[PDB]
RNA sequence: GGACCCGGUGAAAUUGAACUGGCCGUGAAGAUGCGGCCUACCCGUGGCAGGACGAAAAGACCCCGUGGAGCUUUACUGCAGCCUGGUGUUGGCUCUUGGUCGCGGCGCGGCUGGGGGCCUAACCCUCGGAUGGGGGGACAGCGCUUGGCGGGCAGUUUGACUGGGGCGGUCGCCUCCUAAAAGGUAACGGAGGCGCCCAAAGGUCCCCUCAGGCGGGACGGAAAUCCGCCGGAGAGCGCAAGGGUAGAAGGGGGCCUGACUGCGAGGCCUGCAAGCCGAGCAGGGGCGAAAGCCGGGCCUAGUGAACCGGUGGUCCCGUGUGGAAGGGCC
RNA sequence: CUUGCCCGGUGCCGGAAGGUCAAGGGGAGGGGUGCAAGCCCCGAACCGAAGCCCCGGUGAACGGCGGCCGUAACUAUAACG
RNA sequence: GGGGGAUGACCCCAGGCGGUAGGGGAGCGUUCCCGAUGCCGAUGAAGGCCGACCCGCGAGGCGGCUGGAGGUAAGGGAAGU
RNA sequence: AGGUGGAGCCUGGGAGUGAGGGCGCGAGCGAUAACGUCCGCGUCCGAGCGCGGGAACAACCGAGACCGCCAGCUAAGGCCC
RNA sequence: GAGCUGGGGCUAGGAGUGAAAAGCUAACCGAGCCCGGAGAUAGCUGGUUCUCCCCGAAAUGACUUUAGGGUCAGCCUCAGG
RNA sequence: CCGCAAGGGGUUGUGGCGUGCCUAUUGAAGCAUGAGCCGGCGACUCACGGUCGUGGGCGAGCUUAAGCCGUUGAGGCGGAGGCGUAGGGAAACCGAGUCCGAACAGGGCGCAAAGUCCGCGGCCGUGGACCCGAAACCGG
RNA sequence: GUGGUUCGUGGAGCCAUGGGGGAAUCUGGGCGGACCACCGCCUAAGGCUAAGUACUCCGGGUGACCGAUAGCGCACCAGU
RNA sequence: CGGGGGGAACCUGGGGAACUGAAACAUCUCAGUACCCAGAGGAGAGGAAAGAGAAAUCGACUCCCUGAGUAGCGGCGAGCG
């Protein structure tokens, strides 16, 4: 998107490998290297999910 | 989505009822115990299901759909081209 | 003699015996769009009427 | 390379609110009453409003849809006599 | 000296046509021809300029055609020429320092880089009286690629709005008012906001009852902090307005992330594309005992076609078959 | 008769030690097919040109060459500040 | 449009009918190619000159005068109308 | 519901203008100024919505022009010349 | 006298010449003239033909280097259901 | 004056009602332009495509180029092809079913209604292509 | 570094060449589109070659081709 | 002994462009066209394959139809094809 080194930075998150990812917008603003949550890659379902990229 | 040149392969459109019928007029040849392979309308024999196999006949061609080949078994045979 | 924006003929295009023609959804995606998900579920195919006349025609013949 | 002031001059753009389907017509599982999208429809007609009483829409199917406060979200069912045994 | 009367000769632009008066009114708003009226016989020649919007010329001043042509510079690009590295017909002899890998070091080693020298057989030039000498000489001329300057020139371009062109403004999108009460409409008509953001204003489960005013006491004399009364919520909600609306969206705490994939019956607005809504169906969770809610936010702004490409996934294509460059799909 | 003041930008003249950077040399390393010797590319650390950056000189080279408040001034800049 | 049309036509009434861009239907003469078991004319081809029969019409026919040689197609076709 | 009667709906070929004004009214601007412009509701004209009227005057009041010269009632508007 | 001149010639028309205004280059060179691209393009301008029948337009809205163009809609017309 | 006689010819004295004609125009008599007068030239055409409508030959319909036959010269053979015979999909491929997907929720289609060649037309593209109109660029 | 090719710098080959390196003579040497294995094709870096298609100054034939402002502009002391 | 000079049109080589389309215009198009040059002929062009493609299939060159407005080239736009 409109890449603006302004606390506005786009990122994703793997599925422990579940394989690929899924969309997400972000803001250093707070918690830098902070970013985790679960989902479900083509890999079965669910799976921890770090976001960092 | 198109290519950087040519290439390509092949195959055609030949189907059920289609035959049985217009092939009913195909009886002017191998339309007895029927060794199909016209020679009249199309290019690269394929067999479409729909309809209801019949005229009990073995067909020297490429292939066909599910049912078709099935129905086929209804009352006939099925031979494939070159090597299969 | 004749041809056709062969183009559009390429991208978005191609008719059904019905005498009608269609090309892939075409909301946003495939450019900018961190946007959302469900929105994703927003790319199948879109059939615009009227104009699809220039189209079809201009293509006419092979497609 | 900028813009000026003391020229207020600032036209406004377009909307498109309505009551679509108004009150008491052939009811179709589709956009009920509108004046606040993202809306959260309801059940049958609506009668709650910054006015007092209520409104029936002698039209019944799945559901309709609200407008956020205005009108008055549905809930006071009202399938309509035209919802009995065929 | 023409002009005027005679005799001889004898054109020329413009012109629909016409026997063409003044008035005061009128019409597209400066009329012999339309209305009312007043003067009004038919023709002519010598004249005098006012009107026939007289003649000349499809305004040169104007704007409009994403017309043209000339000059300009820190407009765009490109060429001419000029500078420039390596390379070639541009051959010898010696003086030298640098790198490097191997066996701060030094010894060696292949490697290879810089450079200084008369020469000299190309090359060129030189001539000066012949083809030999002379001068320079590895130059350079000059060929090929590099790069650079480069308006000298060559070709295009330099928006729209605009109650005259320009200067001035202004173009998107959110709200009010304008819209006469369905919807919806100009105005360079009014006023005001936006190209953010919030990982926790997210999802639920559990609790709360506002501003304010009055009365009573610490640090306090506007303006807290607590205690006791009054309250169609006038506070409250990140941001502009407007609707909302405590029952609450609104104030806390508990765990929780669906701020989901596959989809969506069926509608709103709509020439286009968009834009926007949504039960319910399946897989898989979260919150609650559960009946249920969860597919981000209270909303309506926080925006962009399609192509031109990157990258993580596919293992669909793979141009004799085995593959990969490369391509399609996510 | 007399041409004064400014080289911060610009053109230019000089400098070339240092940054940069083209073609290029020159090797780490990866890649495809390869039974294997091989056989094609991507290749980068460093060396590497003018130019540009940076130092200076440059005006009968382009070009430019301040503002307001106070003060003897019975009144006005001004001699000063 | 509708009431019976024998091919015409005839009767009712409904029912209008002003119209530029522009849309649909129907007709007219112009020079040619048929000669769909077609040919006129020296007592005039045709054009011309003039007219109080035929048609809504664009045209027809037909009669009088002129003038030296042509060409007409009852029907369909074509186009430098 | 429908007295109506003749508009309606879908598919499809062929289009034109893509900038108008004038009047009444309700609003905007504007000196509530203009034969000013700007949006709306109806009409109006459209180079023929050709004729009557208001002298004359598209245009405002009445009127819908298939055709019939020596018929008849009226509209609006008029009737001393 | 950078004097006027005849005769002989040289240069040339994106190029010449020019004691230099864009002057002069076979009587209008801001880039000659003839033939050729070629009947260049030309939202602009005109011009745009025989009769007759039938109905009957818009001068708004949406996007445009688009505003005196034109796309799509809206209003026309004919064929069938 | 009555070669179409009791009806008309021609000319007008009066009176009666009357703004020419073309383009572009909100609107025009025009004082906006167009034209002095007459005669002849002079402007929506042809080709290949495609596109609907219609006249008709077979429904699988239809013909290139050529070979032969040709007062008139007489057409007749030629079966590469191309449109319909399912389509759905980027594709693999499947197939009256298919793609998304792991789900029976929708998109395209099935359902024959079947064309096809030709003729003649209203049009659409390439064409100088409704007709003339300029300033300019480029070659010799 | 250009060409032609449908290829407009592209995953981009073949053939043709502007500059510089400068192989092989039959297990040789290009080729079948980057490349590589294997298969399959072909044998260059000299030359000649009628016939099948194009064009009308010329001569003929034929015309739903013209008729003196149409046809070539010019039907006859016209490119004068 | 041969040449050279011609010659409407046609042929290959040598060299070789803007308009205009893309509704600008730098890529692109018109095109390898128009023009100029040289030269062969009555015809030149070309012509027994280090060719084509892939069914182990085809074979001189040329030209007509077809392949095909397909495979495909591209500010994937106008077009070229």
């Amino acid at each position: 998107a409109k890449d603006g080194p302004r606390i506005i930075v786009k990122m994703e998150s793997s599925a422990g490998t579940g394989f690929y990812y899924t969309t997400t917008k972000n803001r250093r603003n707070t918690q830098a290297k902070l970013e985790l949550k679960k989902y479900d890659p083509v890999a079965k379902k669910h799976v921890v999910f770090r976001e960092k990229k | 989505f198109k290519r950087p040149q040519k290439v390509q392969e092949e195959a055609a459109t030949i189907d059920v009822r289609e035959i049985d019928e217009n092939v009913t007029l195909l009886a002017a040849d191998d339309v007895a115990e029927d060794v199909r392979d016209v020679a009249d309308d199309a290019d690269y024999v394929k067999v479409l299901g729909a309809g209801q196999v019949r005229h009990e006949l073995t067909l020297i061609a490429d292939d066909f759909s599910e049912g078709a080949r099935e129905k086929v078994e209804g009352a006939g045979g099925s031979v494939e081209l070159t090597d299969l | 003699p004749k041809m056709k924006t062969h183009k559009m003929a390429k991208r978005r295009i191609k008719i059904t015996g019905t005498g009608k023609v269609m090309a892939f959804k075409s909301g946003k995606r495939h450019q900018n769009t961190g946007k959302s998900g469900d929105e994703i579920r927003g790319k199948g195919k879109g059939f615009v009427l009227a104009k699809a006349e220039w189209a079809r025609m201009k293509l006419m013949l092979p497609r | 390379a900028h813009k000026k002031g003391v020229g207020s001059s600032k036209n406004g753009r377009d909307s498109n609110p309505k009551y679509l389907g108004v009150k008491k017509f052939g009811g179709e599982v589709v956009k009920a009453g509108n004046i606040l999208v993202r809306q959260r429809g309801t059940k049958f007609k609506a009668g709650q409003g910054v006015g007092m009483g209520r409104d029936h829409t002698l039209f019944a199917l799945s559901d309709g849809k609200v407008v956020f406060i205005n009108k008055g979200k549905g809930a006071r069912f009202i399938s309509i006599e035209a919802a009995q045994t065929e």
